[PDB]
C-alpha cells in the first residue's frame, strides 16, 4: 500500500469518524531510530556523542520502489571485484535489512485511512532511505574510470552479432587488445578482474579453470538477450514492440480530435509554437496580400513632410504614388527585421552612400489612399532606423547596399485600441536632415529588399491575414490556393494544420512498407467512403468504378499525403479536398495502430533477415584478417 | 461436439505394407529426446533377409 | 580483455583452452536504465 | 494471469476435453451482481424499479491494474481537505472492495482455460469497473480550478532549491503571497486547506501546532524525493536513467542494421518522409543534372509552334536554340511550382507586362535535339498558364515581374507508357494569342526562375536522376561528389541515409562528451579497422603509424561526422568514405549504450554539481531579499 | 530477486568468507551440464502476457492445424531454495526460499517457438486490421449503431480478392468479436447475446467520461512535457558559473553568407587590404601538383581568417553572378582558392615578398549562360569546397598568421587593366562546423562558456554575422524545447496568468520594490501579471528573444532563472489534470466527431438495404 | 498560505513558530503520470 501509517487515538472508529486518528512516529517504534539500525556499510559513528536523538515521521515504501532499488543494487554487483580492490563497501547493502514490518491503517489521508488495515506493511524512516541512497550514490561515483574502460575494451572489435554465430582465437583477440589498448586503462593493471567483469556482461568471452580443466557459459542475463535475439522469420521482439510505442505516441502527440473537428476551436487550444517567414513587398500584390495598402499610382504630385521621433530631433519625408504600408490592425504582436543587403537605389541625383532608412507609424483616421496633403497624416514617429553604405558589386559600374538588420517590435498592447475610427501604418523610407528635393529622388520606399516576419505571440491564430478567435480546422480543408498560402502570415491555420498533420505522416510512414498502388491498413478508410459516396444521389454525372481502381486511387491518395501533407489544404486536391475523406483517414489511424499484435510487414522480416546475414559474414571476414595478424603462438 | 457429419467408406485391407511421405509442421523438439523415444519404441536387435547386391 | 601479463594460478589470460564465440542469442547487456517515475515510486 | 474465468458444464470434476468448459457469468458467482455492489459512493440507485437485473460476463483483474487504480485514488487523496469543502466523495472508493475472488480455469480460449486451474483469482464486471472509473473521474473533475491555484501558489516563488537547503522567515513568504496573489484564487478564500495541501506535497513547509508544539516534516512522497535528490559527488539516478532510455530510443528508431546493409534493401523499406527542395534550372550544367535537355546551340532557325489545352483554346509559342526542358520519365510523381518575381525578361522589342506564361507538355518519339520546323512536336497540349505583372524595381530604369506560383503535378500513372521508344517533355515559356514574332522575343524560355520540387510519394527513390527499385546502403558511402548532391531529386536516397544517420549522430552526442582528441567508447570501433587495416597487403606504398596517432585520427574522424553528417555521402572523404569504419561506427553504438550501468562522464558531473551550487547561492540572495523587504513582527 | 543461484561448499559461512560459494548447476536438481538463471517476476508476467497474444487466434490456429498446445511459460520455471545473487558477497548476505531457475536452451527453444508462431499468423492478422479499418468501428464518445447484414454486405462488396475473411468468416467472426466488444453474435441454439470481449480494462483507461479527458492523455503528455524539459537539462543552461564547451555545445547547423556585402566592424572575422594602396600586383603561386597559376592582388581584397576558427568546411557558390567587364569574359576562365601563411600581417601586404607560403588547395572552371536581362551573361551553379582542419598545419609557431582567398586564376599572367575586380567572395557561402565540441563567441574560440552571461548581449547585426559555432545558437537551441514543453503543458490566453509566467511577476514585484539607481516607480500586482503575461508570451513565440539585446522583460539575468526553474516546480506537481477549456474543447469535437459518424452509418444503411422483416 | 485573521485556530497561517525550509532532498511532487498502456492492463 501506499501513503502514510496512522494510529488510534480514539476508541471510536467509522469510516468518517471525526478526528480518530494520529500520525505514527518513531517513539512508537524504537526498531526505526538511528540508534537501533546496522551498521555494516559504516555510515553512523561509533561515538555516543555524534548520534543524535531526536523524534523523526514514518513513510510507506511501496513493492514499486522496493524492486527498482534492488535493481540499483544489481547495477553495483557487476563490478565487485574492483569495488573489492579500491576497499569501497565490504559489505553489500540489503534493503530490506532497513524496512521495519508494522500493521496499522496506511493512506495518504485520516479519511482514506480509516477504511484501510493492513498487516506486514513494511515502513522506513527518511534518513535511513537517505543514508542507503547515498552509500549507492557513492558506490557508483568510485567507478567512472572502470566503466569507461571496461566499456572502451568491450567496443574496440566486433564483441556482438546480429544473428548467428562467429568465432576467434582468444589468443589474438588479446594480442590484438595488448597492441591497441590505451596506456592509462585500468585494463592492463588489473587484467584478471577486467576478464571476470567481462564473462559477468557477456556469454560469448568463456575461461577455463586451470586447476580442473572446465569451460562453460557464466553470463548472469541471458533472460533479457533472449528477447534482445532475432529468432528464425522474424525481427526481435523489443524491437517491434518499441517501433509501435513510437508510433503510438506520435499519434497521441497531436491530437486527432483538435484537428478533425467541426465544431469550432478556441485559439489557444490549436496553436503551436511557429516559426518565420520571409517576404519581399515589391513582389507582392496587393490583391492577393490582404495586409498592404497603396496609394493609387494616378497621383503624380508627391509631398514632403516631417516627423519628429521620441527624442526631439525632426525628420524630413517624401510620399508619392505607389508608396506601400503595411495594415498593422488585426494582426497579432509581431517582430519585423528589415534586410536591404544586394540593392543599389542609386539615381542620377541620389547616393546611396551615407543615407539614413528607417521605420515610421502613422496614426490617422483618414484612409490611406484618399491622402493628398500632410496634415492628413495625423500622428507619426520615427521607431528606428540605420545608415546605409555601398560596396562595388560583380556588375560594371554598379554598387550594392552592405548587409543591414532593421528591426521593429509591433505590440497593440502598448497602443489605445479604444478609439474604432483609428488606422495604424508602418513605412519604411529615406529620412535625411534637410529637405528631400522631389526631382532628386524617385523611389517611393525602401521597401524593395527581404523582410522578415516572426510571431510574437503563440496564443492568437489569423486567417487570410485577419485574427480570428475560434477557428474550424474541417473547413480549411481544400480552401487554399499557393497564392493565398505563399502571402500568409507566419501564424496562419494552414501551417499549424501542415505541423499538426505532419506528424500524423510520420506515424503512418513507421508502421508501412507497401509500394506503388497496394493496399495497406491505413488506406482501406478513404476506399470505402469512396465507394459510399459514389452511390449518393448528385448533379453531375454518375460514374461507377470497381473494387480494385479504388483501391489504386485510396493508395495514390494516402501515397501523396505522405509525401507532401500540406495537400490537404491545397484546392482541387485530387482526393484529399473531401473533408469526409481526411476525417475518415485521421480518426481511422488510431484504429489501425492500436489492434497491431507485436507483429510487422513481410518485407520488414525478409530485409531485416537478409541484411543480419550481411553483418554476420562481414563479422565473420573481420575477425578472420584479425586472426591472419597477431597470430596464435 | 465439433465434428463434421459423414460416414465412413470400407475398404479391403492391403496384404503388404504401404509407402509414407511425411510432412513437418513447425513444430520443435530436442535430439536428445527423439533419440530416447526412438530407442523405447524400436523393435531391434532382429535378424533380417539380405539378399543380392549385385 | 587483461594484457601485457599473465598468471595462471586460477584463470590464465593467455593459456590455451579459452572460448570466444559471439553469438546473437548471448548478446552483452548490463543494467542501462530502470523505472524511477515520480508518480509510480511514491 | 489475465483474460477471462472459465467453469465446468456441469461434470463432475472430470474435465478432460475443451469441449466441457463454458465461459463464467454472473450468475455462476452471484456476489458479483450490479444489486450487490455495496454503493457507498451512493452511484446506484437505492429505487428497485431502476436497477436492471441482467446476466453480465466476468474479466480477470491483473495486478498491474490494481496498483496503478490504487494509485489513481491516492492522487485524488492529495486534495481531502477541498473535497470535504465541497461534500464530494465522503467516502474513498477502495478499489479492493469491488473484486470476487473466485477458484475457477483462467484464460482466453478454452483449451488454454483448460490446462490451467488457479486458486482465488480477482474477477470483475464491465460495469462496475466503469462506475469505479467514472467516480475516480468525477472526484478529478471537480478540482481543475482548486489545482491551477495550488500550483500558482507553488510556483510564485521558488520552493525548490537544486541542492543544499534554503531558508527564510514564513511570515515574510505570507505577506508576500497576500500582497502579489491574484484576487479570484480560491486560496484567499479557503486559506488552513491550502496551507494543510502543500505541507503534504511539499516536505519544507512545516505548521507549527498551538495545542501542542511539536512541528515536523509531514510530506507523503520522500522516497521519490531521494530518487530525485542528487548526492554531493553525482547526478540524480533518475536523471540519468532518463538521458540512457532516450538515446536507446534514437538508436531504434535510426535502424542501425538497414544502413549498414551489404545486400540490396527495397525502396519502401529504405524511405522517410521527404523535403521539398528548389533549383534553378537555367543556372544548372546539363552534364551535372541528368535529368535535363537542351537542344544543340548555335542553331540559327527558330520556328513556331501552335498547341491547345483542355478547352480548345489555341495558343501560339516558338522554340529557339538553347531552350531546355525536362524529362518526366523515370523520376517517379512529383510536384513543380515556378516562380518568376524578381526578373526583368524586359527588352525594347517586348515587355512582358499582361503577358501569360504556361507549362507545355510534350510526347514524342524523336529526342528533343533533333527537333525543327514543328513536324517533329507529335502531340501536345498546355497544362497550366497565368498572366505576368510588372513594377518598379531598385535599379533605376528597369521594371520587374510580381511573384507567381504556377504549379504542375506529374502522375506516371496516368500517362499511357505503352511504347518504351515514346519521349516526355516539359516546358515553361510564354505563350500569346498572337503569333510572337522572333524578332521582338529573344528568350529561349523562362526557365530562370525559381523552381520547387516535391515529391508526391514515399516508396519511391531514385539515384543520381533515375528510379530504381532496390539500393545498398553500404555502396552510396564516399559516392558522392558535392556538384553531385546539389542537382539531386528530392527523392534521392543520398538525403534518406543521411538523415538516418543524423539520429546516430544525435544520440552519440547525446550519450558522450569529450573534448578535442580524447579517446571516447564510440570513436575505437574506427581505431581498430585503421590498425588492420594498415597491417595488410593491397597496392602501393605502406605507411605504419603508432597507437597515438590512431586514436588521434580516429577521434577526429568521430567528431568530423558528428558537427556535419553527410560526409559519410561525399566523395574522396578523408577517413570516413570507407565503408569499413561507417560499419563498424554503426554496429558498436548499439553495444556501447546498451552496456552502460547507470553512469555518466566525468565532465558532466563535475559541471552540473558547480552549476547546481551556484542556483543554491542564487536562491538564497533572493530569499534573503524576500525576507529583508517583508519584515517579520 | 536476480543474477543466478549458488551452494555453499562448505560448512563454515558469513557475511564476507573467502571461498564458501560455487554456481549451481543441471547436477544439482535431483551427461551435459549447463548453468541456472534467476527468473524474475516481470519476465513471468510480459512473457505470458506475450501467449496470450497468440491466444487470440485459436479458431484460425485450429484450422490450419498448427500449435496444438499452448506454451505455458510456467512450466518450465524450477523452483528451488539456495542463495540467489549477481555475485558471491551479495549470495552470501541473502538466502531466499522457492525462487524459480530455467537453463538458457529452455528459454531460447520456448522465445523460438512464440516467434514462430507470430511469423505463421502475420497475413491473417493484417487482415483482421483491414476489415476493422474498412468502416468505423470505434468512436470517440458516446454509442453509434448499425444493422449488422448490411456491414457484412459492405465487408462482402468492398473486401480484397485474396483476403482470409472469404475463406473463413466463422472464424474471422469470433476474432473479432474477441478483439471489439461492440460486435457481437447471437447464440443462435439459445437465442441470447451478450459481450464476448477479453479486453475490458484497457477499454475503462482510454474511454473518456461523461465530461473528462481519457486518463491515458492526460499522463501520456505530462510524460511527454517531462521528458522533454529533462533533455533541455535546465541546470546547464541557468549557471551562472563557466562551464566546459563540450558539455554546453549540441550538433551544430550550417549557415549562409556573402562576404563582399557584410561589413567589417560587425563581423571580426576577416581581413581587408586598404583601399589607399591604388597600385596592384601579381604573383604565381604553385599547387600541391607543381602546376603553376598567375594571380593578381590589389585593394580592397577581402580574406577569411583562419586563426582562432574551429575545424569548418567552406562551400562557395557563384551562380547568378555577372563578373563580365569590358575586356574580361567570364566563360572559359578559372577560380580557386588560396591559403596563405605568413609572419607579415594582411594589411602591410605591398610587394610579392609578403605573400608567405601560398598554395592553390581547390579549382574549378566557370561555364556562362545566357541570362533573363537583355545581352547580359551568369555563370553556372559552382560547389568549392574546403576544409579548414587546422591540426594538419604547424601550430606550434605563435608567430605565424593564416588567411584565405578566393579569385581567379590562370596560366598565364592576368594582365591588371582588363580586370579590376578584386576577388569572387560577392557569392553565396555556406560553412559548416566539423567539431561539434568547440564553441566560439562573437568570432573567437572560447575554452568555456558562462550561460548567464550570453542572454541580452546581442544585437540583430552581432547575432547575423555570428559563426554556426557560436554559443547563442546552443542557446537558442537548448530553450526551444522548454519552450516546445511549455506551450504543450498550457492554453493561457491572451492576458491570462498561467502557473508558468508567475515567476517572473514575482521576480519582477522583488525587484521594483528594492532600491537603485534612477527615478523609482511602483505597479499593482494587476500590471505586473499583465507584464508577466506579454513576456512569457513573446518567449514562447520567438525563443531567440533571451539573448537579443534591449529585450523587454526577458533580457534580464534573474528572470530566465526564475523561468527556468519554474518550469520543472510547476511540472512536477500535477495530478492527472488538464486545463478547462482543453477539457471542454475536447468534449465538444468528440461529440461531433460521434454525430459524423453516426449519419456515414445511416447512409451504410440506406445503400446495402437490409432484408425487410420477415412476419 | 493567503492572508487570514481568526480568533484562535489549530494551526495559524500568519503566526510564528513555522519552519521555511526549502530542501533538496525534501524535494515536491504529486502523481502526475501512471503506467496505463493498453498492452500492459489487459
Amino acid at each position: 500500500p501506499g501513503g502514510v501509517p496512522w494510529i488510534a487515538v480514539g476508541d471510536e472508529t467509522s469510516v468518517t469518524s471525526p478526528g480518530a486518528l494520529r500520525r505514527m512516529t518513531s517513539k512508537d517504534i524504537p526498531e526505526t531510530a538511528i540508534i537501533n539500525t546496522d551498521n555494516s556499510s559504516g555510515a553512523v559513528p561509533s561515538e555516543s556523542a555524534l548520534v543524535p536523538y531526536i523524534d523523526e515521521p514514518l513513510v510507506v515504501v511501496t513493492e514499486h520502489a522496493i524492486t527498482n532499488f534492488t535493481k540499483a543494487e544489481m547495477a553495483l554487483e557487476f563490478n565487485r571485484e574492483f569495488l573489492d580492490k579500491m576497499r569501497v563497501l565490504s559489505v553489500s547493502p540489503k534493503y530490506s535489512d532497513l524496512l521495519t514490518y508494522v500493521d496499522c491503517y496506511v493512506g495518504v489521508s485520516a479519511r482514506q485511512a480509516l477504511n484501510n488495515f493492513q498487516k506486514q506493511v513494511p515502513v522506513i524512516t527518511p534518513t535511513r532511505q537517505t543514508m542507503y541512497v547515498d552509500s549507492i550514490q557513492a558506490a557508483l561515483k568510485a567507478l567512472e574510470k572502470w566503466e569507461i574502460d571496461l566499456r572502451v575494451a568491450q567496443t574496440l572489435l566486433p564483441t556482438n552479432v546480429p544473428i548467428g554465430e562467429v568465432s576467434c582465437p582468444m589468443q589474438s583477440v588479446v594480442k590484438l587488445l595488448d597492441d591497441q589498448l590505451p596506456d592509462d586503462s585500468l585494463i592492463r593493471r588489473y587484467p584478471k578482474e577486467a576478464a571476470v567483469a567481462l564473462a559477468k556482461r557477456n556469454g560469448g568471452i568463456q575461461w577455463m579453470d586451470v586447476s580442473e580443466g572446465t569451460v562453460m557459459n557464466e553470463a548472469v542475463n541471458a533472460v533479457a538477450a533472449s528477447a534482445l535475439a532475432p529468432s528464425a522469420s522474424a525481427p526481435p521482439l523489443e524491437e517491434k514492440s518499441k517501433l509501435t510505442e513510437q508510433a503510438m505516441d506520435l499519434v497521441t502527440a497531436a491530437e486527432p480530435e483538435i484537428i478533425a473537428s467541426l465544431a469550432p476551436v478556441p485559439a489557444p487550444v490549436f496553436a503551436i509554437p511557429p516559426k518565420p517567414a520571409d517576404y519581399n513587398v515589391r513582389t507582392l500584390r496587393i490583391d492577393e496580400a490582404t495586409w498592404l495598402r497603396m496609394i493609387p499610382k494616378s497621383m503624380n504630385t508627391p509631398f514632403q513632410i516631417q516627423v519628429t521621433d521620441n527624442t526631439g530631433t525632426n525628420w524630413h519625408l517624401n510620399l508619392r504614388g505607389g508608396t506601400r504600408v503595411v495594415n498593422l490592425d488585426q494582426i497579432a504582436p509581431m517582430r519585423f527585421v528589415l534586410d536591404l543587403g544586394g540593392k543599389s537605389y542609386k539615381e542620377t541625383s541620389w547616393d546611396p552612400n551615407g543615407k539614413k532608412v528607417g521605420f515610421i507609424v502613422f496614426q490617422s483616421k483618414i484612409p490611406f489612399e484618399l491622402w493628398t496633403a500632410a496634415s492628413q497624416i495625423g500622428q507619426a514617429t520615427v521607431v528606428n532606423y540605420v545608415q546605409l553604405y555601398a560596396e562595388d558589386s560583380s556588375f560594371t559600374a554598379q554598387s550594392i547596399i552592405a548587409t543591414t538588420s532593421l528591426a521593429y517590435n509591433y505590440e497593440p498592447e502598448q497602443l489605445n485600441k479604444t478609439d474604432p475610427e483609428m488606422n495604424y501604418y508602418l513605412l519604411a523610407t529615406f529620412i535625411d536632415s534637410a529637405a528631400i528635393t522631389p526631382t532628386n529622388m524617385t523611389q517611393p520606399d525602401v521597401w524593395d529588399a527581404l523582410l522578415t516576419m516572426s510571431p510574437l505571440s503563440a496564443g492568437e491564430v489569423t486567417v487570410k491575414g485577419a485574427v480570428v478567435s475560434e477557428v474550424v480546422p474541417a473547413d480549411l480543408i481544400g480552401s487554399y490556393t499557393p497564392e493565398s498560402l505563399n502571402a500568409s502570415l507566419p501564424n496562419d491555420a494552414a501551417r499549424c494544420m501542415i505541423d499538426r498533420a505532419s506528424k500524423i505522416a510520420e506515424a503512418i510512414k513507421i508502421d508501412d512498407d507497401a509500394g506503388p498502388d497496394e493496399y495497406s491498413p491505413n488506406s482501406v478508410p478513404i476506399q470505402g467512403q469512396l465507394a459510399i459516396s459514389q452511390l449518393e444521389t448528385g448533379y453531375g454525372v454518375r460514374i461507377f468504378n470497381p473494387k480494385g481502381i479504388l483501391s489504386k486511387i485510396a493508395s495514390r491518395a494516402m501515397q501523396a499525403f505522405i509525401g507532401d501533407p500540406s495537400t490537404i489544404i491545397t484546392q482541387a486536391a485530387p482526393v484529399l479536398s473531401d473533408k469526409n475523406n481526411w476525417i475518415a483517414l485521421a480518426q481511422g489511424v488510431k484504429t489501425s495502430l492500436r489492434t497491431k499484435s507485436l507483429s510487422a510487414g513481410v518485407k520488414t522480416a525478409v530485409s531485416k533477415l537478409s541484411s543480419s546475414e550481411s553483418i554476420q559474414n562481414w563479422t565473420q571476414g573481420f575477425l578472420d584478417k584479425v586472426s591472419a595478424h597477431f597470430p596464435a603462438p | 461436439l465439433g465434428m463434421r457429419i459423414s460416414a465412413l467408406q470400407s475398404l479391403s485391407d492391403t496384404p503388404s505394407p504401404v509407402q509414407w511421405l511425411p510432412q513437418y509442421t513447425i513444430d520443435q523438439a530436442a535430439m536428445d529426446e527423439g533419440d530416447l523415444m526412438v530407442s523405447r519404441l524400436t523393435q531391434l536387435p532382429l535378424r533380417p533377409d539380405y539378399g543380392n547386391i549385385w | 580483455m587483461g594484457n601485457a601479463s599473465s598468471i595462471v594460478q586460477t584463470i590464465n589470460v593467455t593459456g590455451d583452452g579459452n572460448v570466444f564465440k559471439p553469438s546473437a542469442e548471448t548478446s552483452s547487456t548490463a543494467v542501462p536504465s530502470l523505472s524511477l517515475s515520480p508518480g509510480m515510486l511514491n
